[PDB]
């Protein structure tokens, strides 16, 4: 609707887009129209103080790329075309057959104002991703709604979203995405990649065909004349012919295994023109020469229905990321000699190498092709190369320096009422406060106000440094790490990567070394008895002899007393002692935290009560604040009868001491008696009730758990609902103990590492949900709260007001024979109930809604 | 009827219960000394801030439904 100015236009453009879309609406699979403005070269000497500048004009006569084709179309001088393909001589090289080479012409021509497409081609990538090429030659292949899966020689994160990135930006409607590592050294591999790519989907899987193929390289290799033919360059020299060689072979016993063999497979080859030509090169270059036995070979070698080839001679692009030496010239190049072509987007006509009526006639012949633009009608490249430079290098240079001895000359010389809503809310989840992890959905940075309060807590910061007595004068800074790092540690420009990825990457995984307690999870103190039959006569202090007699009776371990001491020790047999065992755990290192939990908060409260209490007692303060309304004795002055209150706090363990009454009581270590009241699920809303805001009113505590805390805003809302109470608070918390794992896992829930190592290493990941590679959820500690009000002493004296309270669980109505079974209609299905008797018509039973 | 309604909010009641709000001010005009002027405030504040919880009673007892029980 018409109120927004943009929404107007923004409708216009939509039902533009619309048509656009209902038009092309189950159409082809897309194009591969790169239809962006393509610049040339812009480099700038600066004279003053600045030297060569960088690049991307606009590129005069360009614009749409359909002129991108007639520029490189008629080039210049004596000339056919600037790439041209030629045709193997009949006796001698590639001239330059411009019958053949019009189709490549008219493809392109075809290309830019036709889509492009390239649906169902089955292909396979070496090179590198956000470095060079290949990544065009990706993209336009996913919008050509191309089968496509590719290798990479790194594995790691940067690069995994990297992609995942471009497949949420390019796919098209056909084109599937697949990611795996790959060496292309250490040649044993490739079978097994050949196998994964043409397995059937009850082995590894993806069930292709395999019907192009790119082989892109790496490895610099720089500055290296004749007589060194030193280490991994040599390896280098492997990996750029060998292993390739090996490659394609077996594609083909592959498919002629199957014996598809009238469905054939194109490899386009990167050849280079400049061999024997540039410096210090080394093995690159009579590598490069090594790809061009396959045009006899071909020919007489039983493999020519299978494997289509078609290499490309392509260079001397921009672009430089890598492999691109001079980043600088570009243009005296296109001015001596004026000869084209040292932009980026040369893959676009590699693009129009992998379509029909192209690979057809790739069918029919192998098509050598000079793509390069005009470049060897140079005489004398190389040095005119280093001419170019050397004449540039200075000119910018001896303006430098020209200013520098002016500055130096210059220097010198001179000087209602039921309806209820929610008003604080705070949880502590696994990093800081609800108002941190706010940012850290939204971004990744923490929004230095905010990233200080990821300081604040974990003790990073040094807070209340003295207002006086700072470093050795006056002046003072909410100081860090207590008296090393003291110098001033600023909530502006510092706390920045000094307070950074060390106190970021302790929350999230390896659990802890030494947290709960010890809990190593490398090694699980697994514990094993036995009967053999040695006999010591250790050394006792008294009385722990008698509960000695008591548990082996006197036919074996006869004490003695220990004359002038207090007794003496074991006789027979022995049956005991359950002694250890270094026993590997897998399943493990989920959540983590805070490093510190010690705010401002009373001592010897944290003897007693202490293993989860903290978390919700601080919440509730972090509620309150987050009411904005410290001092829970001034609710009162709303005079009542007090007979309002306390929460309903929920959580299935807790156990985190019950383990010391099961585990190390009867193991002997010592743990207060007074753990019987801390051992209960309501003895946290007991200290939120005694040892903090005191009334004695409703309390329901649920338990809720495996998809806990929301039960218990639904009795709190009923009670307030009620009108036996109003204001009230929430129940809350989850928690993670050592019992908890392992007996976690056992039931086959939650997470499963080591097959989440060894199928991406992702430790941060830990969570795939609906791009279906599910493991469960996750586990963590977590704490939260949430309080409400009766909405009209919300309103008066506005504590304040967050939003609106939405629903109402609670009736399963189900058996069967399984826990847990997961959320079927067994629940929300009486949630939107909606009995369907005849209406036809709209307009606390209710059997319509 | 899920509609943000109103009209039979205003209708039956908040009519009705406006009708006898004069009338239930008529139900204590009947009465209007016979022996107050003595005891005429006590027979005021009384029945009238009584009469008028009933008002109030039967105020949150239409806005149960319509809305906060429009179900």
């Amino acid at each position: 609707a018409q109120a927004d100015k943009q929404d107007i236009s923004s409708s216009t453009r939509v039902e533009f887009e619309k048509l656009y879309s209902d038009l092309m609406k189950f159409l082809e699979s897309s194009k591969e129209i790169d239809p962006s403005q393509t610049t040339q070269l812009a480099g700038m000497d600066v004279e003053d103080a600045l030297d060569k500048d960088s690049t991307k004009e606009v590129a005069s006569l360009p614009n749409k790329s359909t002129i991108s084709k007639t520029v490189s179309s008629t080039i210049p001088r004596e000339t056919i075309p600037f790439l041209h393909l030629r045709k193997k001589t009949p006796a001698g090289d590639w001239k330059y057959d411009r019958q053949l080479s019009s189709l490549f012409l008219d493809g392109l021509e075809k290309a830019a104002f036709n889509g492009v497409t390239f649906k169902d081609k089955y292909v396979l990538i070496t090179g590198a991703g956000k470095g060079s090429i290949g990544a065009e030659v990706l993209q336009g292949l996913l919008q050509g709604g191309a089968k496509v899966v590719v290798t990479t020689s790194r594995f790691s994160k940067q690069v995994t979203d990297y992609y995942q990135s471009i497949y949420a930006k390019y796919g098209a409607k056909g084109s599937t995405l697949i990611v795996v590592p790959f060496n292309q050294g250490s040649k044993q591999d490739v079978e097994a990649l050949i196998e994964f790519i043409y397995d059937t989907e009850k082995n590894g899987g993806l069930g292709w065909d395999l019907d192009a193929i790119i082989p892109f390289a790496a490895i610099p290799e720089q500055g290296i004349e004749l007589e060194h033919i030193d280490s991994k360059s040599e390896f280098a020299h492997r990996i750029m012919l060998t292993n390739i060689l090996r490659m394609m072979g077996c594609v083909k016993k592959q498919k002629s295994a199957r014996g598809i063999e009238t469905r054939p497979a194109q490899v386009i080859l990167p050849m280079s023109p400049n061999h024997g030509t540039f410096g210090g090169d080394g093995m690159y270059s009579e590598s490069k020469l090594s790809l061009e036995t396959l045009f006899n070979r071909w020919h007489s070698e039983s493999w020519a229905n299978q494997l289509t080839v078609c290499g490309a001679i392509i260079g001397w692009t921009r672009g430089t990321g890598l492999m691109s030496a001079n980043n600088i010239i570009a243009e005296g190049i296109e001015k001596m000699g004026v000869r084209t072509f040292s932009q980026k987007e040369m893959a676009f006509n590699l693009l129009g190498l992998l379509t029909p009526e192209v690979v057809e006639l790739c069918q029919k012949s192998p098509v050598m092709a000079d793509l390069n633009g005009g470049l060897q009608f140079v005489p004398e490249l190389k040095e005119f190369t280093a001419k170019l430079r050397k004449e540039l290098v200075e000119t910018s240079e001896v303006r430098k320096a020209v200013s520098i001895e002016t500055a130096l000359e210059h220097k010198v010389v001179n000087g209602l009422e039921r309806v209820i809503v929610v008003t604080g809310f705070a949880e502590v989840g696994p990093w800081g406060s609800a108002r941190t992890r706010w940012e850290m959905e939204a971004f990744g940075e923490f929004s230095l106000e905010g990233c200080v309060e990821m300081a604040w807590i974990m003790g990073f910061i040094s807070y209340h440094n003295g207002n006086l007595k700072g470093r050795p004068y006056t002046g003072w800074v909410d100081s860090k790490t207590k008296e090393p790092v003291d110098d001033k540690d600023v909530k502006a420009k510092y706390e920045t990567s000094i307070l950074e990825h060390s106190g970021i990457r302790l929350i999230e995984p390896e659990l802890f070394n030494g947290y709960n307690p010890e809990k190593k999870e490398m090694i699980q103190e697994v514990i094993v008895e036995e009967d053999l039959e040695p006999f010591e006569a250790s050394k006792e202090t008294a009385e722990q002899f008698k509960h000695q007699h008591g548990d082996k009776v006197d036919i074996f371990e006869i004490p003695e007393t220990g004359e002038y001491s207090v007794k003496l020790l074991k006789g027979a047999t022995l049956y005991i002692p359950k002694a250890l065992r270094f026993d590997r755990l897998v399943a493990g290192q989920i959540p983590t935290g805070w490093n510190a939990k010690t705010y401002g908060i009373s001592d010897d409260i944290i003897s007693q009560v202490d293993p989860i209490t903290l978390f919700v007692l601080v919440s509730v303060v972090e509620a309150f604040i987050a009411s904005g309304i410290t001092d829970p004795y001034e609710m009162y002055k709303y005079v009542h009868v007090s007979e309002v209150g306390n929460c309903s706090g929920s959580g299935m363990g807790g156990v985190s001491a019950l383990r010391g009454m099961f585990k190390d009581r009867f193991k002997d270590e010592p743990v207060q008696n007074d753990i019987l009241q801390e051992s209960f699920i309501n003895t946290m809303s007991a200290w939120v009730n005694m040892l903090l805001i005191s009334s004695s009113g409703p309390i329901k505590t649920p338990v809720g758990a495996c998809a806990t805390s929301v039960e218990s805003v639904d009795i709190g809302v009923e009670t307030i609902l009620s009108g036996k109470a109003r204001i009230c608070i929430v129940g809350g918390y989850d928690d993670f103990q050592e019992e908890g794992s392992f007996e976690f896992g056992n039931m086959k829930a939650t997470s499963n590492t080591l097959e989440e190592f060894e199928h991406g290493r992702t430790p941060a990941e830990m969570s795939r949900p609906a791009t279906t590679t599910r493991n469960g959820f996750m586990e963590a500690q977590g704490a939260g709260i949430q309080i409400i009000m009766q909405a009209d002493l919300a309103l008066k004296m506005g504590v304040p007001i967050y939003g609106i309270v939405a629903m109402a669980a609670t009736a399963t109505d189900k058996i069967g024979r399984s826990v847990p079974a997961p959320g079927k209609g067994i629940l929300t299905t009486a949630r939107e109930h909606h009995s369907s008797v005849k209406y036809a018509s709209p307009n606390k039973r209710d059997p319509r809604i | 009827l899920n509609m943000k309604y109103r009209k039979r909010q205003l209708v039956t009641r908040e009519a009705q219960i406006k009708d006898w709000v004069e009338n239930e001010l008529e139900a204590l005009k009947l009465e209007a000394e016979e022996i107050p002027s003595e005891d005429q405030n006590e027979f005021l504040l009384e029945r009238t801030r009584e009469i008028h919880n009933e008002a109030e009673s039967q105020l949150r007892a239409a806005q149960q439904q319509w809305g906060n029980d429009f179900y």
